[PDB]
């Protein structure tokens, strides 16, 4: 039912920012939480950022203070400015986003690449 | 009262089972709290959230970190809440056994035992490591200390261990950060003796306690070791000989044959653990030596058998189909906490089928039918 549209990644020198963008379909009364997960170089994929439609934000201890997530709520796009960005940061970005029944939807994700 | 001996050491992942539900049974406008029960996982490290309509709720407690028999870790995440028509919760869970996030949604619709269990687990670079200890008499915590906590003591978490004076705190504190300071030792140690990196994070577990019987005296004592969630060695059940389950295991245990440790271990096993054990059940018999029989009653679906607000958490939920035990097709759920000192349960398999409960503080077993 729920697409998410997911655009902004690629190749970045290290200092460099990005900002990924997250549109979701439907509904404006379809989705509340959105953000973003990566995928670790294991199994598991860990919290980056993300957002309730009232604005309410949450990090990952190991972004916090260079990623900032912003919200256009008219739309529901939530958009990532990714600063100061590390090897480290690597990863797969994988949006989502909550329905208020608590439902999860996933992306196809943003491959992010640091040098 | 805890052991004090901390002796050094010489010389697999479980992902989480998850319970979401109310302390109480629902009630619209009615105050309540909603729970979430991860149980069986390994490593320790977890990421719980509980949801509403989509959204973190942000005034989220959990429990004290311990784990079962068989090493695995449990948590009771809660929060308190007001169900009304629309709102929805859920529970959020992220482990490292998970490719993603999985989220649980909540359908609104005798004997006696003292014991410690301390959890270590490594951080390298990001400082000492996370020490956990919690003490238990029967299924009722006491007791805990956190390294990451601003106290840096050993606090009370049952009113009757709150009667005990600056000497008992005092000496509890000392024997604990004592038992920290060991365990950061050993995890150094330990990955030495398995040729492990400095940079991966393990996890070393100590427990040790006492059971006693009706009569208030000595019935058996335990004291193990594990790494990684792994049995590592074991002190048997006669108290003075030593089970070593690997290579790195045997040096640990010829030095601790050595040293003794095992006459010490049981004299505080057979004796001062015992010995407090009694102060406690005395101090705090109000709350201890309560029997609270399990509520109970019957769910169809388009046949669940339930059990509430019992304690202790010792049930027995069985089908029987013609009288004949039906293991087979039989979905029996962890006995889990309610966050008030109680405990729930609940299995699932129809006029031939019956339910027996069998708790300690029933007069006598009761039998249940459609």
């Amino acid at each position: 039912e729920v697409k998410l549209v997911e655009s902004g990644g690629g190749l970045v020198q290290p200092g460099g920012s990005l900002r990924l963008s997250c549109a979701a379909s439907g509904s404006i009364f379809s989705i509340n939480t959105m953000g973003w997960y990566r995928q670790t170089p294991g199994k598991q994929r860990d919290l980056v950022a993300d957002i309730s439609s009232g604005g309410s934000t949450k990090y990952g201890d190991s972004v916090k203070g260079r990623f900032t997530i912003s919200r256009d709520n008219t739309k529901n796009t939530v958009y990532l400015q990714m600063n100061s960005l590390k090897p480290e940061d690597t990863a797969v970005y994988y949006c989502y986003g909550l329905s208020y029944s608590n439902d999860d939807y996933w992306g196809q994700g943003t491959q992010v690449t640091v040098s | 009262y805890m052991l004090d001996l901390q002796p050094e050491t010489g010389c697999i992942q479980r992902t989480p089972k998850i319970q979401v539900y109310s302390r109480h049974p629902a009630e619209n406008g009615k105050s309540n709290f909603l729970n979430c029960y991860v149980s069986g996982f390994h490593p320790s490290d977890i990421e719980v959230d509980l949801l509403k309509n989509g959204e973190r709720i942000e005034k989220v407690e959990h429990s004290d970190l311990s784990f079962s028999k068989d090493w695995s870790f449990y948590l009771l995440y809660y929060t308190e809440f007001t169900p009304t028509e629309k709102d929805e919760y859920a529970c959020r869970v992220n482990h490292v056994t998970l490719s993603q996030p999985k989220i649980v949604k909540w359908d609104r619709d005798g004997s006696h035992s003292m014991r410690y269990f301390f959890t270590s687990v490594s951080r390298p670079g990001r400082g000492e490591p996370r020490f956990i200890a919690v003490g238990y008499v029967d299924d009722t915590q006491f007791v805990r200390f956190d390294s990451d906590a601003a106290s840096q003591r050993m606090e009370p978490r049952a009113p009757w261990i709150e009667q005990e004076g600056p000497e008992y705190w005092d000496g509890e504190t000392r024997k604990v950060k004592a038992h920290s300071q060991t365990l950061r030792v050993d995890l150094g140690t330990l990955r030495g003796c398995y040729n492990q990196s400095e940079a991966g994070s393990h996890t070393v577990q100590r427990m040790y306690g006492c059971d006693v019987g009706s009569d208030w005296r000595f019935l058996r004592g335990y004291h193990q070791y594990a790494y990684d969630g792994k049995d590592y060695i074991a002190l048997k059940e006669d108290l003075r000989s030593w089970t070593a389950a690997d290579m790195a295991a045997q040096t640990t245990k010829h030095k601790w044959e050595a040293a003794h440790v095992a006459e010490q271990l049981r004299a505080y096993l057979e004796g001062t653990c015992v010995e407090w054990l009694r102060r406690y059940l005395e101090n705090g018999k109000e709350t201890l030596q309560r029997t609270d029989a399990p509520k109970t009653h019957m769910t169809h679906h388009a046949l669940r058998c339930w059990a509430l607000s019992f304690y202790p958490a010792e049930i027995t939920l069985t089908w029987q189909r013609d009288g004949e035990d039906q293991t087979q097709d039989t979905e029996l759920v962890e006995t889990r906490p309610a966050g008030d000192g109680t405990f729930q349960k609940w299995a699932a398999v129809e006029q031939r089928y019956t339910c027996h409960v069998q708790h300690e503080g029933l007069p006598k077993p009761l039998t249940l039918r459609w």
